[PDB]
RNA sequence: UGUAACGGGGCUAAACCAUGCACCGAAGCUGCGGCAGCGACGCUUAUGCGUUGUUGGGUAGGGGAGCGUUCUGUAAGCCUGUGAAGGUGUGCUGUGAGGCAUGCUGGAGGUAUCAGAAGUGCGAAUGCUGACAUAAGUAACGAUAAAGCGGGUGAAAAGCC
RNA sequence: CCGGCGAGGGGAGUGAAAAAGAACCUGAAACCGUGUACGUACAAGCAGUGGGAGCACAGUGUGACUGCGUAC
């Protein structure tokens, strides 16, 4: 029960989804957005 | 273990002599380039020469069947606009007879560096006499 | 004197006192290993289905892993793309017996 | 970013790529593109939490012998050459004590040496229970603290 | 012995040089002084003075015996161009690339 | 009028095939003074052919 | 915390071109041509592992055809011969004897023209 | 003076505007 | 534009029709070795690991695991002038991002581990900045008023006197 | 010392180090050379890849001929 010893429980941290950073991460060149339409703009998408 | 390849310096082509009289073309002329290219060798390896010499004789006296004397036709281009000549098979005997089994078996040859070495080792003769005597060519009986 | 078995799938053949590469036997480095199903034993006079009482008998020599095969898989303008390497297992057997 | 909002040249005609401002996060020395702003790192800790935590962390004290209670460690001098001694005896190097009083002689003492640390029982903590090999407590402290977590 | 006498920040081109150093290449120490005496570029006289100082560093550090020095090595880098504008029409700008070189000789006996 | 496509060090160098100078080779020596010279020129010191021809 | 991001950019670029050693021009030195050189490279090289193991069955097939040729039969009757004797010799090593061990083959084909016909 | 004091950026760009001839309707 | 309406050579069967047999032929199937997902297994006695079954082309997209980088703790700890980071080779081994060892440069800093936070990874955006190529030793050298000589100086003179 | 009482350079010297010489820590890549090994002047095309001689080194380098093969 070191500073160096301590970890969380298993499944507490999830890691982020980090997207459109290459092809091997499955969220590059769209960031899970699609292709071209309002929803994949930037701050695109429609109001409630 | 490597399958043997044969080597460009310790191969041996032997020479033969062909009797091209009263033969049909295109079935003398695939056995030729069997012969030129190696494939009737065990050692047969597809980069490498591993053919024969086979030397031709009485190429103007090869036959062909059906209308094909007067009918087939050889068509060459010159490069210019006008270019395309043509020479049927009884013009190409009369003009250069040697012509008619060296096209024939440059078609049945790889084409690219090596079969236009193979292309190398046909001597075609119109008459009945090589000057080939110093390699001794064997007689290919087809 | 050279003859033919069959163990890794493949068919090899081998003379005496040569090192032939197989794929991964288990059995541990430096048994005897026989290899019953001998398919051509050949000398000055030759025997052909299988032999019926020669045996190659080897020496295993090493157990390996292969030079390493780069597998890339591409598929253009489809944003696709997929490296593997691949190491292949090995045993050597020296041939200590052409019976 | 200082800077005019000029456009640079002309959205067309030149065949330069279209730009809008010198200041964009594209060009040099332009523009963070999602720039820092001073943050709050803070977290809620529920105290129940809080307070779990210190019971499992003086549990674990006892269980790997980290955990000396003693029923007075003062220092007669406010001198860190006598607290030197205070701890070669007892045979610590890396040390916590904590006390229930407000002694500042010996809290003087040990503001030189670098592995000792004084307490007042109210301010131990998660990262100093932990980071010393040693926690040495007087014992009017453990009464204070094992009050203070029920 | 080797012996080394460099010319930097040479004002001509190192493409212009490199032709020069092509002639003297190998050569007797000798045929090469009057191969670059009748040679009619400007880096002939660039040239022929890396190669004089070459013979002269040679037989006054190393050693002596200039007749069997020979042009061993010879060889033209491209030194740090200086940047020059020269204007041109309907208000257009080019930049002049001022190529400077380096000339090194290598004499050996 | 321009280059579809940035030709390489190989057609650069292959160009340059024939940019090579020639080399003299041919430095006559005159038969009174000694003076390596041109083929049909004066010398240095202005001799030429054995006579002092330009002083 | 910026990162800077010099040092494995180099390495991630030295080692694409360290797997482009000997190719043309600017499939060597420059890293956008030598690291499509490289991914065709690996292509070909998945491609390639197939296609070997036709091109040498295509290799030793040829070999065998002119081996029971000079022997006087052909493959295909040769390699039915075989089959109908029960053996069970690949073409890898039927090719190997047809090289090196050229009487090992004649009375390979002998037992194969026996038990055809 | 072997001290290379250089010169800058000395002026912008006085027209891109250009050439306009060319068209497959109006 | 050139045979240009067998892919070609060529073929009177090397074409059609019928029959029959053999063979070739794929990354399919089988063999051999490896790896992973899913189940069924109580096979184990947290349940890993085993045993069997079957599955592993993939864009958008969803899900699950990692790698490495900078920074904080662990760290007045370990490594480090008997050579750090960096740069440049080589070798070794991981399914991969990668990891390690080391020869040479370098000449003072670097960080096992486990956690923590992200300006966290670039080939593209007619991206931005710098550097350097290419065309090319090419075009041009800016009024077609025009120059030639002899002395001079000079290291050198078509241009200076 | 060479040079034009140059520029640059070669020594000598300082210093641990001058490949720390001021256009100065480290000194990457593009790009440009020189030296060496091999290949290349009858051979057609995404320049690789699979096979593969020969040669040169101490496995490495090169790569004739050859199958497949139209970048991102």
């Amino acid at each position: 029960m070191r500073l160096n010893t301590l970890s969380p429980a298993e499944g507490s941290k999830k890691a982020g989804k980090r997207l459109g950073r290459g092809i091997g991460s499955g969220l590059g060149k769209t960031g899970g957005r699609g292709h071209k339409g309002q929803k994949s703009r930037s701050g695109g998408g429609v109001r409630r | 273990m490597k399958t043997f390849t044969a080597k460009p310096e310790t191969v041996k082509r032997d020479w033969y002599v062909v009797d091209a009289t009263g033969k049909t073309l295109g079935r003398l002329a695939t056995e030729l380039a069997r012969r030129l290219r190696g494939k009737h060798k065990a050692e047969y390896t597809p980069h490498v020469d591993t053919g024969d010499y086979i030397i031709v004789l009485n190429a103007d006296k090869v036959a062909v069947t059906g209308n094909k004397r007067t009918d087939k036709v050889y068509y060459h281009h010159t490069g210019h606009i006008g270019g395309i000549k043509q020479a049927t098979f009884e013009e190409m005997i009369a003009r250069r007879p040697e012509r008619v089994i060296e096209i024939a078996v440059k078609g049945m040859l790889p084409k690219g560096p090596l079969g236009r070495a193979m292309f190398r080792k046909l001597k075609v003769y119109a008459g009945n006499e090589h000057n080939h005597a110093a390699q001794q060519p064997q007689v290919l009986d087809i | 004197m050279y003859a033919v078995f069959q163990s890794g799938g493949k068919q090899h053949r081998v003379s005496e006192g040569q090192t032939v590469r197989l794929e991964k036997l288990d059995i541990a480095t430096g048994e005897t290993v026989e290899f019953a199903e001998v398919l051509m034993i050949a000398n000055g006079e030759e025997v052909k289905p299988f032999v019926d009482g020669g045996v190659i008998k080897a020496e295993v020599v090493a157990h390996g892993r292969g030079e390493k095969v780069k597998i890339v898989k591409f598929r253009r303008r489809k944003h696709y793309r997929k490296q593997q390497g691949h190491r292949q297992w090995f045993t050597d057997v020296k041939i200590t017996g052409i019976s | 970013v200082t800077g005019s909002g000029k456009k640079p040249w002309r959205q067309k005609g030149t065949g330069r790529a279209r730009s809008g401002s010198i200041k964009s996060p594209i060009w040099r020395s332009g523009g963070v593109t999602f720039a820092a702003r001073p943050q709050d790192h803070s977290q809620k800790v529920n105290k129940k939490m809080y307070r779990g935590a210190l019971k499992s962390i003086l549990s674990e004290l006892v269980r790997q012998d980290r955990l000396i209670v003693v029923e007075k460690f003062s220092v007669e001098a406010p001198k860190t050459k006598l607290l030197a001694q205070k701890l070669k005896d007892m045979a610590l190097e890396d040390v916590l004590i904590i006390t229930g009083e407000l002694d500042e002689n010996l809290f003087l003492a040990a503001r030189n040496l670098h592995k000792v640390d004084v307490r007042d029982a109210t301010g131990i903590d998660p990262v100093s229970l932990i980071a010393f090999d040693k926690v040495v407590m007087t014992a009017d402290a453990v009464k204070q603290v094992e009050e203070m977590l029920a | 012995m080797e012996t080394i006498a460099k010319h930097r920040h040479a004002r001509s081109s190192a493409q212009k040089v490199r032709l020069v150093a092509d002639l003297i290449r190998g050569k007797k120490v000798s045929q090469a002084l009057d191969i670059l005496t009748y040679t009619n570029k400007k880096a002939a006289v660039l040239v022929k003075k890396v190669l004089e100082s070459a013979i002269a560093n040679a037989e006054h550090n190393d050693g002596a015996d200039i007749d069997d020095l020979k042009v061993t090595k010879i060889f033209v880098d491209e030194g740090p161009s200086m940047k020059r504008i020269m204007p041109r029409a309907k208000g257009r700008a080019d930049r002049i690339l001022k190529r400077t070189s380096h000339i090194t000789v290598v004499v050996s006996d | 009028a321009v280059q579809q496509n940035k030709p390489t060090r190989s057609k650069r160098g292959m160009r340059r095939s024939h940019d090579a100078l020639t080399a003299v080779t041919s430095l006559s020596v005159d038969k009174t003074s000694g003076e390596k010279h041109l083929r049909h020129h004066i010398t240095a010191d202005g001799y030429y052919r054995g006579r002092k021809v330009i002083a | 915390a910026r990162v800077k991001r010099g040092v494995i950019a180099r390495a991630r670029h030295k080692k694409i071109l360290k797997q482009a050693k000997g190719y043309y021009g600017a499939r060597s030195r420059v890293y956008r041509v030598a690291f499509q050189a490289v991914i065709k490279a690996g292509q070909y090289a998945y491609r390639d592992r197939r296609q070997r193991k036709r091109q040498f069955r295509q290799l030793w097939i040829a070999r065998i055809n002119a081996a029971a040729r000079q022997n006087g039969i052909s493959y295909s009757k040769f390699i039915n011969g075989l089959k109908k004797a029960s053996v069970e010799i690949d073409r890898k090593i039927l090719a190997d004897i047809a090289v090196f061990d050229k009487v090992a083959f004649t009375a390979l084909v002998e037992k194969a023209k026996a038990a055809l016909a | 003076p072997n001290l290379q004091p250089y010169f800058s950026r000395c002026f912008s760009t006085p027209v891109w505007i250009s050439q306009a001839q060319g068209i497959r309707a109006g």
